């Protein structure tokens, strides 16, 4: 269900925040990779968050094959071209569908939708004040 | 190597030998034991640490840049866990310093001079000389290596020393490096921060990364940092407020402003990019605000960047309630966006503005009790959201979706939200779809609590809204466990058992009282009440067959839950949802009659609070076909009477009240509404014999209710009093029917009681003051002292019936409590010793004169430079020399003033200025310290044995609580302090509870002036309570923070105080003394340049006024003084942020009070800010009323003070977020027709205007004039409380306040530049 | 035990007010409270009842003082655990709140006891009534509760959270007071030491205000490792030798100390008082802290062997400079024949007292005298004796040494304690 938006977001995050080779070759010891940072940045725009476990999983299982170019995916264009091409479709369609659905929900169900003593008469108004004491 | 430590850490020797071996090996790849080597560098035993560091220090070069690189790229700090490696960082860095140099410092100012130095400034002795030489030599050869070697040890043992040393050292090291290499290091710092090697330090409160970021923040060339990584750091390493401050600084310096987006994005061409830079910094900062629950700051940010107009209106609605409107505004926003997207591009820029509408539509929808709709949406046909279903489905009857909706949530593992899922498991465990044994719930609740505490440990140090969720959860966690116990009591073995029957009663009684507060959103209240309702529904099922009342107990519990939930719904204004919730009660077949009565009462209140008059009639008259319970028959009679009153019905409402009082007489609200109706009649066509009815009704109402919900009726009484004629029949009714109304109520109305007593025929009223004084001596004494002495002063300077009455009370209550009165007089008479020396006596009057004459100079601004001193100011100048006219001052002042006070105004002002300067400079030599023991006796000997006396001012506000604190001992010391217009002395009291309570003894002239300030303070004090009855006001913690002042004597009075409190002018004074000028230069430039422009035959013009403001702000009054002071005085980020937010919150109320109530203008010195807490209190506002007439108008250029030097400290977002929201919320609160805010003004202002009438010349004229004056308040309130297309006028006038076209033409004394 | 219970209570309370070791009376009071309670009683509680209004009030007053730490802990412990059942204690409920709040800020035992009592009363006190009686101190009670959750002892934090939950919405209801913020009042920094490198021949200046504060804390502490005590004293010694000038020779000292006007000329009657001191500026505050630490080092064993020979000569130098400033051929104007207790005497931001004034030594002596551990008095008296000895030696007669202004400050400062 994950879309190109998240893929490109996390790819660029790993590329440009950790300043690390795409193959995760640690050039210098101090700069180990951090996947919770990438998880946060990618969740910053995803419709639903996903654990850093899933972020690294997506990286390893898709992006690494996707980026290499020698994969047997008919020489893929890599996520950069797809992200550049699909500015509209996903962004517009997901949100428009959500808006239409919740408009229908707003329409749904319905557009929201004697006695011990009585009748002294008004002489009682003043006299009663004191008379009732006993 | 890695097995020896983890399961055998308790050793101290075996580890020692093992680490010795590890240390040896590194002297001879096998160099792969770095974890053990690093653990060795953090060993406790000093010798092992030194041995490790010895080799560690030879694995480098003897340079600073190399070692700074090593700690950032060539070393991995993940090896050590909760350690704080900055200690080793400091060691390594300092290791390169020289060691053979003799010690030295640059602090020549703190050096101790040599003995022979005195020459340069221009035989036992011999043995002493040589004995000194042989000590001086051995102290001469010491070398800094000693200090450096020892400093690091203290760093080791103490974390705080280490972190502060790092913060103070890293910036200094940065300057050592040349730019050629500073940039190289800075390039790789950012990689260092993001590295996952620091993940282990997440839960360490003083994280070694927190210290590092804090330290780098000070590097003199600002080190760059990605705007997105900062959000993550704030999230994890507890850098919340520092991260937000850094992002704000970048936003207001990099973008120079918000991406204000004046027009549509298709034409807003200045967008930085399709995913604009300088816009990620906006979104990350907005997300930080949203996390911190700083909803007002967040809204202030979104109302300044949004593209669509509709979103701004929805935010404004939602931020103040009206959820039904916010939902529809969001819906229309989405519709409008959709109709464009259907034929338009995505424009990724407005991603966040898109998801915002979805999130807030969810938020509004749930708080409206649309739970079923939310569940259906969450389980959408596609694009499903599971968390929403998990949150909502259990409130509704469904018990399957959440069962399903957990499995995918658990794998998602949203850490920092983990306690919620563990807690939620319990809900199914109890209300299982089929059943559960519920024995393991204890582990669930304990794990949830532990994880919640763990999360708490990572929030900022000072509690704020950010902590609200956890404190809110605690209750529902413990209620989960409580319901688990009851259900365990419902097992068939225990079901129906008396032991369980006891437990269920105990738990239901406990629940029926432990409730949230009105500041908790209706969603949270729904959570609690539905969770309870589930189990309440459980009991009737088993007891549904013995005349078992257990089923009746469950019925009562459920009905009460429903009714209370609907009641709170109504309290928040959502009458419709309240109507639905209450109407749900019909589904129950059997309900106690009292519950039906409560149901109809709530429904009829709903009808009243929105009209549906005929429904209100039917809902009442449809009941009691044969018999409802007897008591509430009055209740529906009173409700019908007030309905008939809302509509034009007159006499049937009177019959309704007569019936309502017919049986039991104790229904307070019936009396209240009958009195309201009678008063409405009596305001016109007096028919005064009818009038007694209103007073009788209000007094009856206050007889039963006590200590609160009564003050309004007392105000009505004291207002109706003024209508009484010579045949004072209203006084007769008061005497005949005020019997038994407790004296505790009257305390709030002491000053009004006295001022009415001093009037004609007050003798009849004197009974009540006698009654109160008999019961509350200390309360009425000091006011009586002051008033009696005021009459004595006036009638003497110009034995009388008012003084006769005052004495008749004082010497009457002397019979009682002689000891207490004697002690009070002893204190007061002793206090006279606090009089000031001649210097202060002169300076107070000089300050008063300077203010008085600058007022005129502004009044003559734009006119002759040769303006002349007014007769009043000249009379004051004459009095100066008369009272004072030591040799040099006595000589000089008497020729520089008095009659010479005539002639050119602007030369007298300069002479006054230099005289002020010289005298104030001479005051420096005065002692700053003196004791009680000397020059005064009786105070020192004071102790609780003599007599019990409350802390001065405890009686300023009645309270049913005892709450009273006695004096225990006056401290042996009192301090002389500077102040705005005096140098009043300070003394420290110690209460019986052991706390200190500093106090200021201030002496002032012009008593009639001074007695209005406490009147306005009384009004503020009496208004504060209403701020606690509304959600919108409680949410933001709004209060007026009036200090405590008591009128000891007409000439002087006591006032509470706290050290560290200072006024803006004081900060200006500090930063001005920091430079080679004095504080009066701004006004000097203003007036001199205006005069020079004038001298060319040119009248004052708007443009030159703006020019002078701009230039004086540019050169001598830069706008950053306030922010820079706040920066250097709060170098800790959390303190800075909380101080700033409290500052803004208080300033909002200050401005609102100044405007709505037509108060005096707020000068700089008039405002006092508490450095310790950031609270604000004013230097005694007073109603602004014209001398010529009491029309009560205040039409100054700017409605309230918002000087630029304040605005820049608050920044643009603050001035448009919290301030506007707070002002609108307050205005909405007071506008309530429920609160009789009428009387609380129609009494205070009736008192006030008499002060004007007395200073310049007592019938229905006064009534009419106060009636007029109050309508000014009413108009200036209503005309900023209503909601419309322009959501509030506040938008207009807050913009007016900061506009240059309204500040530059303000009185320069008012310091519009500061 | 029924009879003369009143005696053992009241007489013990009265007598404890005056004795060189009041500890034992409160100890046995604790023992009595423990024994008499815990259901070992039917009539003992009835006998105890009338003692409550006096005993409880007395303990509430007692715990509010400034007693030594263990004494305060004992007071708060005594005030809680009073042998009374939960009910019938209501009338006196308000007067144990402050002890309860003090407990939550004490040691782990006190915190646990306080939380125990708070929960105990919360469970059965009809929250409306309990809140009515908790209103007076809520502002501080809630701060203490919120602070406990940070306690590392999870056994404390869990109970604290359960308590916070047991309150309804009251656990967060608006506090009438905000939390106290920290702030810096001085716009100037503390002293610094030179450290230099060969790298670009630059030099570095670093501060030690906090460093010396921590060293002083370590010396004050009752359980610091002796190695760290030695390190702290080394830091203090190096700082003190850094903050003085070592310029003059033998002759320059001899030719001045032997000058006339040191024995023959009169001594002006220049009063000096701390009532004209402006403020403890950082340069003076840190200096006083360092000197107090040095005194705490001479008294403490295993540092005494090296501290005393140093502190004695420090006094012998401070007195020499102080007198040379206010006597002899070249006195300063602030000690001129006609002068008042001016602020010029003491180091101030605007009026640097010609460097650092030696008078700080007297403030250090006064502070060490007033410290909790009276053992410091034995070194304070030594210091005073040395000062008098040196002054008399150089001035030629003890009577002359008594007239020197410094002693006018000495008497006032010491009496101020």
């Amino acid at each position: 269900e994950w879309l190109i938006s998240e893929d490109w977001a996390l790819l660029q995050a790993v590329k440009q925040l950790l300043e690390l080779p795409l193959n995760l070759t640690i050039v210098s010891p101090a700069h180990t990779p951090n996947w919770d940072l990438v998880s946060d940045v990618v969740n910053s725009c995803s419709r639903i968050y996903r654990s850093s476990k899933q972020c690294r999983n997506r990286y390893e299982n898709v992006i690494i094959p996707r980026e290499e170019g020698k994969s047997k995916n008919n020489r893929p264009l890599r996520t950069s071209q797809i992200y550049a091409q699909d500015e509209n479709a996903t962004h517009t369609q997901l949100y428009t569908s959500h808006f239409d659905l919740m408009k229908m929900t707003a329409g749904k169900r319905s557009p929201p939708i004697k006695h011990a003593s009585v009748l002294a008469e008004p002489i009682q108004v003043a006299s009663l004040r004191a008379e009732r004491i006993a | 190597m890695t097995y020896i430590e983890k399961r055998f850490p308790e050793d101290l020797e075996l580890n020692a030998q093992f680490l010795d071996l590890v240390n040896y090996v590194y002297r001879d790849l096998t160099a792969k034991l770095e974890p053990a080597f690093l653990s060795g560098l953090r060993c406790a035993q000093p010798l092992i640490r030194a041995k490790f560091f010895e080799v560690f220090d030879n694995s480098m070069k003897r340079r600073v840049y190399e070692r700074l690189l090593y700690v950032t790229c060539s070393q991995n700090w993940e090896a050590m866990g909760n350690h704080f490696w900055i200690k080793q960082c400091i060691e390594l860095l300092l290791a390169v310093c020289e060691k053979s140099t003799p010690i030295g410092t640059s602090c020549q100012g703190a050096m101790l001079p040599s003995i022979t130095n005195v020459i340069n400034l221009a035989n036992q002795l011999h043995m002493l000389t040589n004995r000194h030489d042989k000590f001086l030599d051995t102290l001469r050869e010491v070398k800094t290596g000693a200090l450096l070697s020892a400093f690091v040890q203290l760093c080791h043992i103490s974390t705080t020393l280490a972190e502060k040393t790092w913060v103070q050292l890293f910036p200094r090291l940065w300057k050592i490096l040349s730019d050629r290499q500073q940039h190289a290091l800075a390039g790789e710092i950012s990689p260092f921060l993001c590295s996952g090697s620091h993940q282990v330090q997440r839960d360490c409160q003083p994280s070694a990364l927190n210290c590092f970021v804090e330290a780098m923040s000070q590097c003199v060339p600002p080190i760059p940092i990605r705007p997105c990584v900062l959000k993550y750091l704030g999230k994890t390493h507890n850098l919340w407020f520092r991260s937000t401050l850094m992002l704000e600084h970048q936003a207001f310096e990099k973008g120079l402003s918000l991406q204000i987006k004046p027009k549509q994005t298709t034409e807003f061409y200045e967008q930085e990019s399709i995913t604009p830079p300088q816009q990620e910094i906006l979104d990350s900062l907005a997300e930080l605000y949203s996390l911190l629950q700083e909803e007002d700051m967040w809204a202030g940010l979104w109302q300044k960047r949004c593209k669509y107009s509709e979103t701004a209106t929805a935010i404004a609605y939602e931020q103040h309630g009206f959820f039904e409107q916010a939902q529809e505004s969001y819906e229309k926003a989405m519709d409008k966006a959709k109709k464009e997207h259907e034929r338009s591009n995505a424009s990724p820029a407005i991603f966040p503005e898109y998801q915002l509408w979805e999130d807030h539509w969810i938020r509004c929808s749930k708080e409206l009790n649309q739970w079923e709709a939310l569940t259906e949406y969450g389980q959408s046909k596609g694009h499903i959201n599971p968390y929403l279903v998990l949150e909502c489905a259990w409130r509704v009857s469904n018990w399957t979706a959440m069962k399903e909706a957990l499995v995918q949530v658990e794998v998602s593992c949203p850490k920092e939200m983990a306690w919620k899922v563990n807690m939620y498991r319990g809900y199914l465990a109890i209300c299982h779809p089929e059943e559960q044994q519920l024995s393991f719930i204890e582990r669930l609740v304990e794990m949830a609590s532990s994880l919640a505490i763990r999360e708490w440990r990572r929030l900022p140090h000072v509690v704020s809204h950010v902590h609200t969720p956890l404190l809110q959860a605690a209750q529902q966690i413990i209620e989960l466990q409580e319901a688990a116990q009851i259900n365990a009591g419902l097992q068939p073995t225990n079901l129906g058992r008396n032991n369980s029957l006891h437990d269920m009663k105990t738990v239901v009684k406990t629940w029926r009282n432990r409730l949230p507060i009105v500041s908790d959103d209706l969603s949270h209240w729904s959570s609690i009440f539905m969770w309870r309702q589930h189990h309440y529904q459980g009991k009737p099922t088993w007891s549904g067959m013995p005349s078992s009342n257990n089923a009746m107990l469950g019925v009562h519990a459920s009905a009460s839950a429903i009714i209370q939930y609907g009641k709170i719904a109504r309290k928040q204004g959502l009458v419709n949802v309240a109507l639905d919730i209450l109407s749900r009660i019909h589904t129950i077949p059997t309900v106690p009659i009292v519950d039906c009565f409560q149901k109809i009462r709530q429904q009829v209140k709903c009808y009243l609070q929105l009209n549906e008059c005929m429904q209100g009639l039917e809902v009442i008259e449809s009941t009691n076909l044969k018999y409802f319970t007897k008591e509430m028959t009055a209740e529906f009679y009173a409700l019908k009477g007030m309905f008939l009153a809302q509509i034009n019905k007159s006499e049937e409402a009177n019959k309704a009240f007569s019936a309502a009082v017919q049986m039991h007489d104790v229904l307070v609200k019936a009396w209240a509404m009958w009195g309201d109706y009678l008063e409405n009649i009596f305001v016109k066509e007096r028919q005064l014999h009818l009038g007694v009815s209103a007073i009788t009704c209000y007094l009856h109402a206050c007889r039963h209710q006590n200590e609160s919900k009564s003050r309004k009726y007392l105000a009505k009484v004291l207002w109706l009093l003024s209508f009484d004629d010579d045949k004072n029949t209203l006084a007769d009714a008061v005497d005949k029917y005020c019997i038994g109304v407790p004296p505790i109520q009257w305390l709030a109305w002491i000053p009004q009681l006295l001022t009415c007593l001093v009037g004609s025929e007050g003798k009849l009223l004197l009974n009540l003051i006698s009654q109160v004084g008999r019961v509350y001596p200390q309360a009425v004494y000091f006011p009586i002292r002051t008033l009696y002495l005021t009459l004595k002063i006036e009638q003497r300077e110009r034995a009388t019936a008012p003084m006769w009455r005052c004495s008749r009370i004082m010497h009457m209550q002397r019979e009682l409590h002689p000891t207490l009165l004697s002690s009070l007089e002893g204190i007061v008479d002793q206090m006279v010793w606090f009089r000031e020396n001649w210097h202060e006596e002169v300076l107070r009057q000089l300050q008063q004169g300077l203010a008085k004459c600058y007022s005129v100079a502004f009044e003559k601004s734009g006119a002759v430079s040769d303006a002349k001193i007014t007769p009043h100011t000249l009379n004051f100048v004459k009095k100066l020399v008369s009272t004072f006219g030591k040799l040099k001052g006595q000589f000089t002042t008497d020729f520089d003033f008095s009659v010479p006070g005539s002639m050119k105004l602007h030369n007298l002002i300069s002479k006054l200025k230099k005289w002020i300067k010289i005298l104030e400079a001479k005051t420096k030599q005065l002692p700053k310290f003196f004791l009680i023991e000397e020059k005064c006796r009786f105070l020192s000997n004071f102790s609780a044995q003599t007599a019990e006396v409350e802390i001065p001012g405890e009686f300023l506000m009645p309270k049913p609580t005892h709450y009273y604190i006695k004096i225990a001992r006056f401290m042996p010391r009192v301090e002389i302090v500077q102040k705005h217009n005096t140098a009043a002395r300070r003394l420290y009291i110690r209460g019986h509870n052991g706390k200190i309570y500093p106090y200021l003894v201030m002496n002032d002239a012009c008593l009639t002036e001074s007695r209005r300030e406490e009147r306005v303070l009384q009004l503020l004090r009496l208004l504060n309570p209403c701020l606690e009855k509304r959600k919108e006001t409680t949410k933001r913690h709004l209060f007026f923070t009036v200090p405590r002042v008591v009128a000891v004597s007409p000439q002087m009075r006591l006032v509470e105080d706290n050290p560290s409190s200072l006024s803006l002018v004081e900060i200006y004074k500090q930063r001005c003394a920091k430079k080679g000028i004095e504080h009066d230069n701004p006004i000097s430039r203003y007036y001199d340049r205006l005069a020079t422009v004038q001298a060319r035959g040119t009248q004052a013009s708007h443009q030159v006024l703006r020019d002078i403001l701009k230039e004086v702000q540019s050169n001598m009054v830069p706008r950053s003084m306030l922010k820079e002071w706040a920066l250097h005085t709060f170098p800790n980020a959390t303190d800075y942020w909380t101080f700033r937010k409290m500052f803004t919150i208080q300033l909002a109320l200050i401005g609102f009070a100044e405007f709505v109530l037509h108060l005096n203008r707020l000068n700089p010195e008039m405002l006092q800010i508490a450095q310790d807490t950031g609270k604000l209190n004013v230097a005694y506002f007073r109603f602004d009323i014209n001398d010529a007439t009491g029309d009560l108008d205040a039409n100054r250029p700017v409605p309230f003070r918002l000087t630029p030097n304040i605005s820049e400290f608050l920044t643009t977002i603050g001035v448009s977020g919290p301030l506007t929201a707070s002002m609108i919320a307050v205005a909405r609160c007071f506008a309530q027709p429920n609160f009789k805010v009428d009387g609380i003004l129609k009494t205070v202002l009736r008192d006030e205007i008499i002060a004007w009438h007395k200073k310049t010349q007592d019938s229905q004229q006064l009534v009419s004039l106060v009636q007029k004056a109050v309508t000014a308040i009413m108009t200036r309130l209503h005309n900023l409380a209503q909601f419309e297309g322009g959501e509030s006028k506040v938008n207009t006038l807050v913009a007016a306040a900061n506009s240059l076209d309204n500040l530059c033409r303000m009185d320069p004394a008012w310091h519009p530049w500061l | 035990l029924k009879p003369h219970l009143h005696k053992i209570v009241n007489s013990s309370m009265e007598l404890a007010q005056t004795a060189k070791e009041p500890y034992n009376y409160f100890l046995l009071l604790r023992a009595l409270f423990r024994s008499i309670g815990g259901g070992s009683h039917d009539l003992l509680y009835q006998e105890f009842l009338p003692l409550l209004p006096n005993l409880l009030q007395g303990l509430n007053m007692l715990q509010s003082g400034l007693h030594k730490q263990h004494m305060k802990d004992l007071f708060v412990e005594l005030c809680l655990t009073v042998p009374v059942r939960l009910s019938s204690l209501l009338p006196y409920l308000p007067m144990l709140m402050d002890p309860l709040v003090s407990a939550l800020n004490g040691s782990q035992t006190l915190v646990s006891q306080g939380l125990r009592t708070l929960e105990l009363c919360v469970d059965n006190l009809q929250p409306d009534f309990l809140y009515d009686h908790i209103q007076p101190v809520r502002a501080e009670l809630m701060q203490a509760l919120w602070r406990t959750l940070r306690n590392p002892a999870d056994s404390i934090s869990h109970v604290a959270y359960r308590v916070l939950g047991k309150f309804g919405g009251s656990n967060r209801k608006m506090l009438k007071e905000s939390q106290k913020l920290h702030y810096v009042v001085t716009e100037v920094q503390g002293p610094s030491i030179t450290v230099e490198f060969s790298d670009c021949k630059a030099s570095l200046q670093l501060p030690m205000e906090k460093a010396i504060e921590t060293a002083l804390d370590c010396l004050k502490s009752a359980n610091t490792e002796p190695y760290y005590r030695r390190q702290a004293w080394e830091v203090i010694k190096c700082f003190l030798v850094a903050m003085m000038s070592l310029e003059d020779n033998k002759h320059a000292l001899y030719q001045l100390l032997a000058h006339p006007n040191f024995t023959e000329k009169t001594i002006p009657n220049v009063i000096i008082s701390h009532r004209y001191k402006a403020q403890d500026t950082p340069a003076r505050k840190t200096f006083e802290q360092a000197l107090t630490g040095a005194f705490m080092s001479a008294v403490i064993k295993d540092l005494r062997p090296s501290a005393l020979p140093f502190v004695a000569s420090l006094i012998r130098h401070y007195t020499m400079v102080a007198v040379a400033q206010q006597c002899g051929p070249f006195l300063l104007p602030c000690y001129q024949v006609g002068s008042q207790p001016s602020t010029a005497m003491f180091h101030s931001e605007e009026n640097g007292s010609k460097g650092m004034d030696p008078l700080v030594l007297i403030d250090a002596i006064a502070i060490c005298m007033a410290y909790e551990e009276k053992e410091l008095c034995k070194i304070g008296e030594v210091a005073l004796a040395v000062i008098f000895d040196v002054a008399s030696i150089i001035l030629g007669s003890k009577e002359r040494a008594c007239q020197l202004p410094l002693f006018s400050y000495i008497v006032e400062r010491l009496c101020a304690c």
